[PDB]
């Protein structure tokens, strides 16, 4: 019932103007509120903003960095930061106070959005095949992946038959380089028998580069 | 509830 | 603002047996309403927050009844009858009454399985990054638990080190393991040296070290 706007990369300095489109319910309604997650354990709330007439509430740390604007006409909320520093890279979430049993409570979340602040420049991943061989057997399964290497910034999307294949795929979270670029690996076990006559294509899409790159993983004689 | 309302740490 | 303290900071429980989490406040959260605006949540990994109580002990409709809410004015605690695989993930209490709202520092909660060994797979380089230059060895550890595991490479019988780089995936919301990834990066000169390229793997769940070994020029 919420949807959010793609990852971005933001230079220091520079603002950023990300969306919260909403959906299925009365808009002008309910409060939407905005919450910054820095990392694991820090979860932050930057203020709500009114639907109806615009009334924003801001939290005193986000005053002159954030500012909460609304669009009846698309019913879509808003969120612009001003002047961006290291410590502004963080993931935000839209969220709705919902009513129920006469209680308000944050009952729809958006998926968040990946927001990177840097002097670097954004840089397109290299997608190397995992190719399956008997050196990647065990017990009739066999395993195949897909390299995605040398990406800027985070985060990468990888997909697997354009959605399809999602049972027994494992993507790893990236790891930092030591050229500060990151790399990950996404792997699915499949059974052997069924290499010659199933296609196993990862689909890698990285937003901040506008990258799409699909790649078959066929079978090697190793 | 036509205008919205929520938990008081919303507003001041 | 008020101050959030949750304990523990990470929780390990076994399925089918209880849990409980701590949250204790700086000021009292009573309004001057009566009502002790608390809330729960609960974000698994790569999802975003979801809400599961609502003023102490009030249920979202969706959560199922194994969890509950109990809590004072100022000491809160969330208890799972029985925990799930589904119950992964960290858990946040998030504060109502006083401007602005607040969370906690949350609490990390492990699924506590059965010891599965790992599944060893290792994938030789790709001719086409061969061609760029650099050559990637990656080996594999499927659903294993618990996460504790350790792997480390052999070129000809040769230990190496500070060359390589893992990652473990999150816990399966399904299976409750974890899998591993241990990727060995050379140049197209360093790896042409060689002929022998071997990922030595050892666990809780395994007697011995398992190793999967390839030869340059097999494919």
């Amino acid at each position: 019932q919420l949807q959010q706007s793609g990852p971005e990369l933001v230079k220091p300095g520079a603002s950023v103007k990300i969306s919260c489109k909403a959906s299925g319910y009365s808009f002008t309604g309910y409060y939407m509120h905005w919450v910054k997650q820095s990392h694991v354990k820090s979860l932050e709330w930057i203020g709500r903003i009114d639907p109806y007439d615009g009334a924003t509430s801001y939290n005193q740390n986000f005053k002159d960095k954030a500012s909460l604007t609304v669009d009846k006409s698309s019913t879509t909320g808003f969120m612009e930061l001003h002047s961006l520093t290291s410590e502004d890279s963080a993931v935000y979430y839209c969220a709705r106070e919902g009513h129920w049993d006469g209680d308000w409570y944050f009952d729809v979340w958006g998926a968040g959005t990946t927001v990177t602040v840097s002097s670097a420049s954004t840089k397109g991943p290299s997608v190397f095949p995992l190719a399956p061989s008997s050196k990647s057997t065990s017990g009739g399964t066999a395993a195949l992946g897909c390299l995605v290497k040398d990406y800027f910034p985070e985060p990468v999307t990888v997909s697997w038959n354009s959605g399809a294949l999602t049972s027994g795929v494992h993507t790893f979270p990236a790891v930092l380089q030591s050229s500060g670029l990151y790399s990950l690996s996404s792997v699915v076990t499949v059974p052997s028998s069924s290499l010659g006559t199933q296609t196993y294509i990862c689909n890698v899409n990285h937003k901040p580069s506008n990258t799409k790159v699909d790649k078959k993983v066929e079978p090697k004689s190793c | 509830g036509d205008r919205a309302a929520g938990q008081p740490a919303g507003d001041r | 603002d008020i101050v959030m303290t949750q304990t523990p900071l990470s929780l390990s429980v076994t399925i089918g047996q209880p849990a409980s989490i701590s949250c204790k406040s700086s000021q009292s959260l009573l309004h001057s309403n009566g009502k002790t605006y608390l809330n729960w949540l609960q974000q698994r990994p790569g999802q975003a927050p979801k809400i599961l109580m609502y003023l102490v002990s009030k249920l979202d409709p969706g959560i199922p009844d194994r969890f509950s809410g109990s809590g004072s004015e100022t000491d809160f605690t969330l208890k799972i009858s029985r925990v799930e695989a589904e119950d992964l993930g960290v858990y946040y209490c998030l504060q109502g009454t006083y401007y602005p709202f607040t969370f906690g520092s949350g609490t990390k909660l492990e699924i506590k399985r059965t010891v599965a060994a790992p599944s060893v797979f290792i994938f030789p380089p790709s001719d086409e990054q061969l061609k760029s230059g650099t050559a990637s060895v990656v080996c594999l550890l499927n659903n294993f638990y618990p996460r504790e595991a350790k792997v480390q490479w052999k070129v000809d019988n040769a230990l190496q080190s500070g060359n390589s780089q893992e990652s473990v995936t999150e816990q399966d919301s399904k299976d409750s393991t974890y899998s591993l990834s241990s990727t060995l990066t050379l140049s197209k000169a360093d790896y042409e040296k060689h002929k022998v390229y071997a990922c030595e793997v050892t666990h809780q769940g395994l007697s011995s070290p398992v190793t999967k070994s390839f030869n340059r020029g097999e494919c």
